[PDB]
């Protein structure tokens, strides 16, 4: 009986493997199938408009310097109102002159960062290292800044550094450029995620600031493609990385600036650069999906076999061709 | 206001706070687990603050499925337990939930376990006898009034009768009540315990504790100050005198051990956590007798490797006043309540705290009972008829001393039906000096199993 | 019991052979209908008729 | 054959659909020596399944801030940095049903015996909690192991926890699979208040030894009511310290529907050195012997599932046989202690007992069974209710063994009995007796009809007398069976089978017995 | 895109990648050493990736001379070794570097030395006996054909010595392809092993691959895995009967916990590493035989402290069908192979495979041996004229069967002087039946020592 | 490749230089040595540690 069942076995194992064989045999014939079919240009949009058509169906600061933060952003809002361009221009300036002196002063950044309660020496501290030589509303911001406690001295940078990003930004909501610094600020985002040397040399902060502000507008924002606003964050950025990734620290600072304006970025991945009709139909139904304004951006990726593939946040929905195969040829039995 | 998850690593759960709502130690937290299949409200006792707004806690239930940023409401208080007479007769966890009849005691008056011994003013500073009216405890190794007794013993040695013995003997002759903190049960073991007490009629005398090994060290770790906060309520509001056993205060010890493991404390001797002692001082402390009301309790230890001398044990045994070891030997030769007179021990054993004839009737008896159990093995290998005239008239008297110090339990009761007999200390005392010098030597050795006292003695002889 | 492991050790030998083979004839009629299966697959991952 | 070698494919084109639904997504930011950070997943849940790329597992077992700590089940030298981890949104969880019968799956519930897949009737979670106290009921009915010093000295009774304990190649794996084998008689019943069926749970054995024991059971006939969970030294530590849980998962699912369970770990020991491996690699704080501070509630919460259920329930039973290897006999190790406390008893193994030919080679004395006669037949409790009696005073005599001629009557005799006791307590391997051999060869020692029979002859005067028995005067063991106790009318009829076997039985010095 | 050397600590570098070419793990890197005296190409391989696009690897050659920023060279695939008949008769390293022949295999298959072990599917128990000779080995452990064996033992105790007597008794005339894994053994051993397979005509089927105590902690490790790539392709892609002879196992384990705590692991008991079952459970798992294709593996491990109760040698035991346990305590009183007939145990020693002889045989004098062992303590002190005349008996028996345990073997000719002997297995059980049974009490005790069968015992009784 | 285990306990009871026999070895052994001594000598150890 023992030796029924193992030819028994033996005989389902045979079946198993045939019919592995053949569904193996038969998904690379609908890989090739795919190929051929994804690579029609109409047939491509037809495949993204499907997928949009199933898609109408559907902050590491710890707690002290969180609301410390929170609290300097209050404060650049209430300053905010009465400031002009050219005063946010200076007040751009002057903090991250300050995020400068700070990152080098190290003695001076942790007492100014100390957890003590008592604002009177620090803001005394302050004002004696640096009261005349700023404007008003850079102290106003820039001691608010120093009297709260933050968690770890390097926030407190962050914090500045983060309002030196906001002056820049209102600047920009001041001209009403919003979307062209978005698309410039994603457009150098994408330069610096190729050509890795290049932003490991932005990286280096051992070197002078100077230097790599030098580098970058000769390589980037030296050339009149590059909006004012999205030039001025770059310089800021690339003066006050501290070790962060120039890629990584502009794709963040691009993200924080949708951020400012409600909206909340959503990464796109298509096989080709789709047209506006479905651009504007993505953007409705992504919305639709979160509640909340999303600015879509693409990437080109020919190897998702004519699908689209969205991220944003810590969520995703692929419904790329690739993936789809993919999974296909894994759920074989 | 309300905390949220940050960090889940096994049971240990941190919590961020909002900076003005930041919970103080040992308070409880809840948690929900809203996964199907682990469906829970976690409770978390607050350990430590970490900073940022950060407390550190020991979850008491099992964390899985928990998720970060779920959040997190302070009771306010401590883990707090249901303490009234409603909680006789029925079975708890550490947490107060009763586990057969769930919801019930949700609306009694709640007591945090966490509450400080007596003041040094209210302590008696003079150690009282408990007499419990068991010969061989009463004679051998009297008990202490509001102190502790270790209880030695095993499977198959009578130690669950004799904890029924004892709730009979504190329910009926001192009009207390009992508090079984099972700390490590078995549930095996602790699902018997609940139907052999239901059986005997003596549940509705005693508050079942049970904290299960299967729950994480928490929960075994606080079940111990649960039953013995219900106790301190029996003591200190209700004015009763309580019996607190615990069985097993070496799992207390251990799961104090392995809590302060897994808080990153760095290990102490053995691996036990460095502030092994004062957890220790803190649960021994409460057991005592104020006002004139005691907490007694029975606390089973376990001694690993058998070494006395290993810091577990060693830190139980400062606090333990007397010694009861149950014999597998005594109990096949038919001697209830098993306990073993030699093994056993007492510290109010002394001319001072009992009378002086007690001292002398009770050395006399463990004399006579020790040359008894030298002369064990000669009878075993050279026979009876190889002793002395000398040696057989002690082997004689030593072998009705040890049927006498058997006696008729009241948890035998349930069995034969002969009520349980409580005998007189003095009556004990008298009886064994009558023993010892030989007065009753010419009876048979089945007329002293299982009676209480003289009397019980003269019946029985006369019905052989 | 020797016997019997050796007769059941021939007898799985022979069932080796024979299954080897009918596995093959299979496997033909597997690459015929290959064609159809795959066509099918990619109406499917497609969400229309490939 | 079939055109099914076609046919099931096609079910699976027509039937197959990827649909697009939201996926929250972490990417690995470290990777190690089986652990995986993973940096998103904001939404993961404590001991969630993650799924990899490459079509491997992983276990979220520490939850941070910045990552999650996820241990890798298996092929983990297929993760790097950057890759997406999706969530799947269950905890650990396993397929369990009635086609694990007969089958070798890893701790997830995949098959590796290379036969079909397995008809999963349900999934459990492998972290459900245990029946409560109220819902468990006194361990009454007994687990006849099929040795004889187990079932007469420590018994074993459907519902206990009985740890196999002692040092390696001392016996332990043979008296589990000693007791597996002697199930397939209550199995062949087809009654579910008899039939136990079993898990063996292999926890870091070598694949061939795993084979060695499928094969043991397989010419023993009991593969057709075991699943063997297999979690072989090759796979991750993961699987070895999940393989317990998948095992005890199996089981309560036939558990919660009224049927009877045994469930062997062999070992414990592997699935706390797995489980200590992963600790460290997550960076949980150690403690003795480096384990965690939670290793004692990964064997209660395992040990703990193991329990008989009250008549509401179904009334099934879950018995655990954890096999603990103890280096150098120190029983007074971490996970010896720990595991000793969790259990309800304990059958010590030693390599001394077993040279000295006493194999199976528990150590009575100090091995115990808390559940005690609750676990015995009627008919075993009276029969062996001397037998631990008369082996303490034998071991107290053996220093006399020189000196018969100068101990008393009484004492020589218990020594001889002692020694006849030791003998009959022999057992070969893979040859467990049935409750009511077990139950006579136990009357041929303690009544004292083996006072006659030399000492180095019991074990074949037992062995063929019960050969005897059977095969003529079967009439005994069906009434020890059938009534569970040992009538008078049924004891003289064997007394007398005993002395006419007597007559005819050759002792090997080549003297008479009678 | 090449990576750049970051942080150097001993044997463990660190490599930071751009992040699009961050390599996978166990993959082979290559640095550059340009200092003159220590120039070389240095071979890393990625055991952690720990984030920022940075590699942490464990060099497989010293690290001496290596310098921050130098640039890291990914092969894109795991250390490869050659494989091949052509790799018989030649000596390798963990590399795959021919050292007999230099760039000799370069042309040669390579085979990736990391590969999952054989799928449980494929493995079936091996009983099939393998007479060596040894009458301790053929009696009390028999070898399984196809199997797992090991010489366990303390430090200096006989392994390397045993196992050269394994290979000249198994090896020498065995028609398949021997493989020698010196993993982290002595220099000189291991030429010894050279020439005297070169001598003996072995050497053309045989393979060696040399990791000798010499290198750093990478090559401790990997070379074990590259012999056993050589071995696994002569098992699957040519099935020949394959003998796999390692030196010393234990070094394995030991390398990965010399680079344990530099790659950030928390260490386990004993300064273990946390991974030291799996690390080693993939390395054994690797050696099984799979059904039809067999590979008879002796492993040589080594014992720290002379402690079996040692993580390392405890978690190897279970990988294992045979197990000759060498001991101090045996190599002390003169017995040379120096096994512990107590300790050690082999799978196939059961009466369905050696036969009912044999195995009565066995554990009769296991019995003999264990009750002398018992009998020590006694005879010490209180004498041996104390002890029971059957006692007495046995005592001389079990110093006979000791000494005739004892065995000179071709291997140690120049450990005795004299030569080497071989013992069929039906000699042993008859010697050892008749020794057990007592037919040579009568002849002295010192007879029995270095002799090696019953011919060489008449001898050697009637020269004394 | 040896060791001479020097002991203090043989030190004392006057075995100068203290070479334990039983546990010290030499693993070259005979090798080592010219034949004249090898012949005298070739068991020596293993007497003594007898
Ligand atoms: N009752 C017995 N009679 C005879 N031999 C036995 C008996 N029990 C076990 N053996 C033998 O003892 C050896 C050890 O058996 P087993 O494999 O069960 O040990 P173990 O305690 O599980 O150890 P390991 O750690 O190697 O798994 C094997 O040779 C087995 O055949
Ligand atoms: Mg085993």
């Amino acid at each position: 009986a023992q030796g029924a069942q193992q030819i028994q076995l033996m005989r389902q194992q045979l079946i198993r493997q045939l019919r592995t064989g053949l569904g193996a045999e038969a998904v690379n014939k609908a890989a090739e199938i795919v190929r051929a079919h994804v690579a029609d240009p109409q047939a491509q949009s037809a495949t993204v408009d499907r997928f949009l058509s199933e898609l109408e169906q559907m902050s590491r600061l710890r707690a002290a310097s969180r609301q410390s933060l929170a609290a300097l952003v209050e404060k650049f809002d209430s300053v905010a109102g009465g400031l002009d361009a050219d005063g946010l221009t200076n007040l751009a300036d002057e903090l991250a002159s300050v995020a400068k002196l700070l990152l080098s002063e190290t003695a001076l950044n942790k007492h100014l960062a100390e957890p003590t309660d008592d604002s009177a020496p620090k803001v005394r501290l302050l004002e004696r290292l640096l009261s005349d030589k700023v404007s008003a509303t850079t102290l106003d911001l820039l001691r608010t800044a120093v009297s709260n406690r933050w968690s770890t001295e390097s926030n407190l940078i962050d914090a500045v550094e983060h309002t030196a990003r906001l002056a820049l930004l209102k600047r920009a909501e001041i001209a009403g450029e919003v979307d062209e610094v978005e698309e410039q600020l994603f457009r150098f985002g994408r330069v610096l995620d190729a050509e890795p040397r290049l932003s490991a040399l932005l990286s280096d902060y051992t070197t002078p600031a100077e230097g790599r502000v030098a580098l970058l507008d000769k390589a980037l924002t030296g050339r009149p493609g590059v909006n004012q606003t999205a030039a001025a964050l770059l310089s800021q950025t690339v003066g006050l990385l501290r070790g962060e990734r120039a890629d990584e620290a502009v794709i963040d600072l691009a993200e924080l600036a949708v951020s400012r304006r409600g909206e909340v970025v959503a990464h796109v991945s298509a096989a080709a650069e789709l047209s506006d009709a479905q651009r504007t139909r993505l953007t409705e139904v992504l919305s639709r999906i979160y509640g909340r304004p999303v600015s879509v951006q693409l990437h080109v990726d020919p190897e998702l076999l004519g699908g689209l593939s969205i991220t944003v946040g810590d969520e995703v929905i692929d419904g790329s061709i690739a993936s789809r195969l993919a999974a296909a040829q894994t759920g074989l039995p | 206001t309300a905390g949220r998850v940050v960090r889940i690593t096994g049971p240990v759960v941190d919590v961020e706070f909002p900076r003005g709502s930041v919970p103080e130690l040992f308070n409880a937290l809840h948690a929900e687990i809203t996964f199907g299949a682990l469906a829970k409200t976690l409770t978390l006792e607050v350990a430590q603050h970490l900073g940022d707004s950060l407390v550190r806690c020991i979850s008491m239930q099992p964390t899985d499925g928990l998720v970060r940023g779920v959040e997190v409401t302070d009771t306010g208080a401590s883990i707090s337990v249901p303490v009234g007479d409603g909680v006789k007769g029925h079975v708890f966890n550490a947490l107060g939930d009763c586990l057969d009849d769930p919801g019930y005691g949700k609306d009694f008056e709640h007591w945090s376990i966490h509450r400080k011994p007596p003041a040094f003013s209210d302590l008696e500073p003079r150690t009282e006898m408990l007499e419990t009216g068991l010969k061989v405890v009463d004679l051998l190794t009297p008990y202490v009034r509001g102190g502790k007794i270790a209880l030695f013993g095993g499977a198959g040695v009578g130690k669950t009768v004799l904890i029924q013995e004892m709730i009979n003997r504190i329910a009926r002759n001192f009009g207390g009540t009992s508090v079984f903190a099972g700390v490590g049960e078995r549930t095996r073991e602790g699902n018997d315990l609940w139907v052999e007490l239901a059986d005997a009629n003596v549940l509705k005398d005693t508050a079942l504790v049970f904290g299960q090994m299967d729950e994480p060290p928490g929960t075994r770790m606080r079940v111990a100050l649960s039953a013995l906060t219900m106790a301190e309520f029996f003591r200190d509001e209700q004015g009763q005198d309580v019996l607190l056993f615990i069985d097993n205060i070496f799992r207390f010890t251990q799961a104090g051990s392995e809590v302060s493991t897994l808080l990153g404390r760095m290990p102490s001797a053995v691996g036990y956590q460095p502030t092994l002692a004062d957890e220790m001082g803190e649960l021994q402390e409460r057991i005592t007798s104020t006002r004139g009301r005691s907490i007694t309790s029975m606390q089973a230890v376990y001694v690993p490797a058998d070494d006395y001398t290993d810091p577990a044990p060693a830190t139980t045994f400062a606090h333990l006043d007397a010694t009861t070891e149950l014999s597998r030997a005594v109990f096949s030769k038919g001697i209830f309540p098993a306990v073993d007179p030699l093994a056993s021990s007492s510290t109010i054993l002394d001319p001072a705290i009992v009378g002086d004839e007690h001292y002398r009737v009770a050395q006399e008896v463990i004399r006579i009972l020790q040359r008894y159990k030298d002369l064990q093995d000669i009878i075993a290998i050279l026979g009876i008829d190889e002793l002395s005239e000398e040696d057989k008239q002690l082997v004689n008297r030593a072998r009705r001393i040890e049927r006498f110090l058997s006696q008729n339990m009241m948890a035998a009761e349930q069995f034969t039906g002969q009520p349980g007999s409580t005998v007189p200390l003095k009556e004990t005392i008298e009886a064994f000096d009558k023993l010892t010098k030989g007065e009753f030597d010419h009876l048979p050795e089945q007329a002293f199993f299982l009676i209480g006292g003289l009397d019980d003695l003269a019946k029985k002889a006369e019905s052989l | 019991r020797a016997q019997a492991s050796g007769e059941v050790a021939q007898t799985l030998t022979q069932a080796d052979q024979q299954l080897s083979a009918q596995g093959d004839q299979v496997r033909s009629g597997l690459e015929s209908s290959v064609d159809g299966l795959s066509a099918k697959l990619a109406s499917r991952i497609l969400g229309v008729d490939v | 054959s079939a055109a099914d070698i076609e046919g099931a494919i096609e079910d699976y084109v027509s039937s197959f659909s990827a649909d697009t639904e939201r996926e929250e997504i972490g990417t690995v930011i470290d990777a190690g020596d089986g652990i995986a950070h993973v940096e998103g997943l904001p939404s993961v849940m404590t001991q969630e399944l993650l799924e990899f790329p490459g079509g491997v597992l992983g276990v979220a077992l520490n939850l941070d801030e910045h990552s999650v700590g996820a241990v890798i089940l298996g092929e983990f030298e297929k993760i790097e940095e950057g890759q997406q981890v999706k969530r799947t949104g269950e905890v650990l969880s396993v397929p369990v049903g009635d086609a694990f019968l007969g089958r070798v799956v890893n701790p997830l519930g995949q098959p590796i015996d290379g036969q079909g897949d397995i008809a999963a009737e349900t999934r459990r979670a492998l972290e459900l909690q245990a029946p409560s106290v109220v819902q468990r009921q006194s361990v009454s009915e007994p687990l006849q192991t099929g040795i004889k010093a187990i079932d007469a000295m420590t018994p074993i009774g459907r519902g206990q926890r009985q740890l196999i304990i002692g040092d390696r190649k001392t016996g332990k794996t043979a008296v589990c699979v000693d007791t597996i084998l002697n199930q397939r008689e209550a199995w062949l019943t087809g009654d579910p208040k008899q039939q136990v069926r079993c898990v063996y749970v292999a926890i870091g054995q070598k694949g061939t030894t795993i084979a060695s024991v499928k094969r043991a059971l397989e010419e023993g006939g009991a593969m057709e009511y075991t699943t063997i969970v297999a979690a072989p030294a090759s796979d991750a530590a993961g699987f070895k310290w999940l393989a317990p849980y998948t095992g005890s998962a199996i089981g309560q699912h036939w558990m919660y529907n009224g049927k009877h369970v045994l469930i062997v770990f062999d070992d414990l020991s592997k699935q706390a050195d797995a489980y200590r491996a992963i600790s460290l690699l997550l960076r949980r704080p150690p403690g003795r012997e480096a384990f965690p501070g939670d290793v004692f509630y990964l064997h209660s919460r395992l040990l703990e599932r193991c329990a008989k259920l009250s008549d509401e329930l179904g009334g099934g039973s879950m018995t655990g046989l954890p096999i603990i290897e103890t280096k150098a006999n120190d029983i007074s190790a971490f996970i010896p202690t720990n595991v000793i406390s969790i259990t309800d008893g304990q059958c010590f193994l030693e390599s001394d007992l077993f040279n000295q030919g006493v194999r199976p080679a528990i150590n009575v004395g100090v091995s115990v069974s808390r559940v005690g006669g609750a676990a015995q037949i009627k008919a075993m409790k009276e029969v062996a209710g001397s037998l631990r009696l008369d082996l303490s005073q034998y071991r107290e005599l053996e220093a006399f063994a020189a000196f018969a001629s100068d101990l008393d009557a009484a004492s020589k005799a218990q020594l001889d009995r002692g020694a006849r006791l030791v003998e009959l307590l022999k057992q070969p391997q893979y040859s467990p007796l049935a409750v009511e051999e077990q139950v006579v060869a136990i009357f041929l020692g303690t009544q004292g009809h083996l006072d006659s029979v030399p000492v180095e002859d019991v074990q074949r005067f037992e062995s063929e007398l019960l050969e005897h028995v059977k095969a003529s005067h079967s009439d005994i063991f069906d009434g020890i069976r059938e009534t569970k106790k040992l009538s008078e009318e049924a004891e003289e009829k064997l007394v007398s089978v005993i002395n006419e076997f007597k007559k005819g039985f050759q002792a090997s010095d080549g003297s008479s017995v009678v």
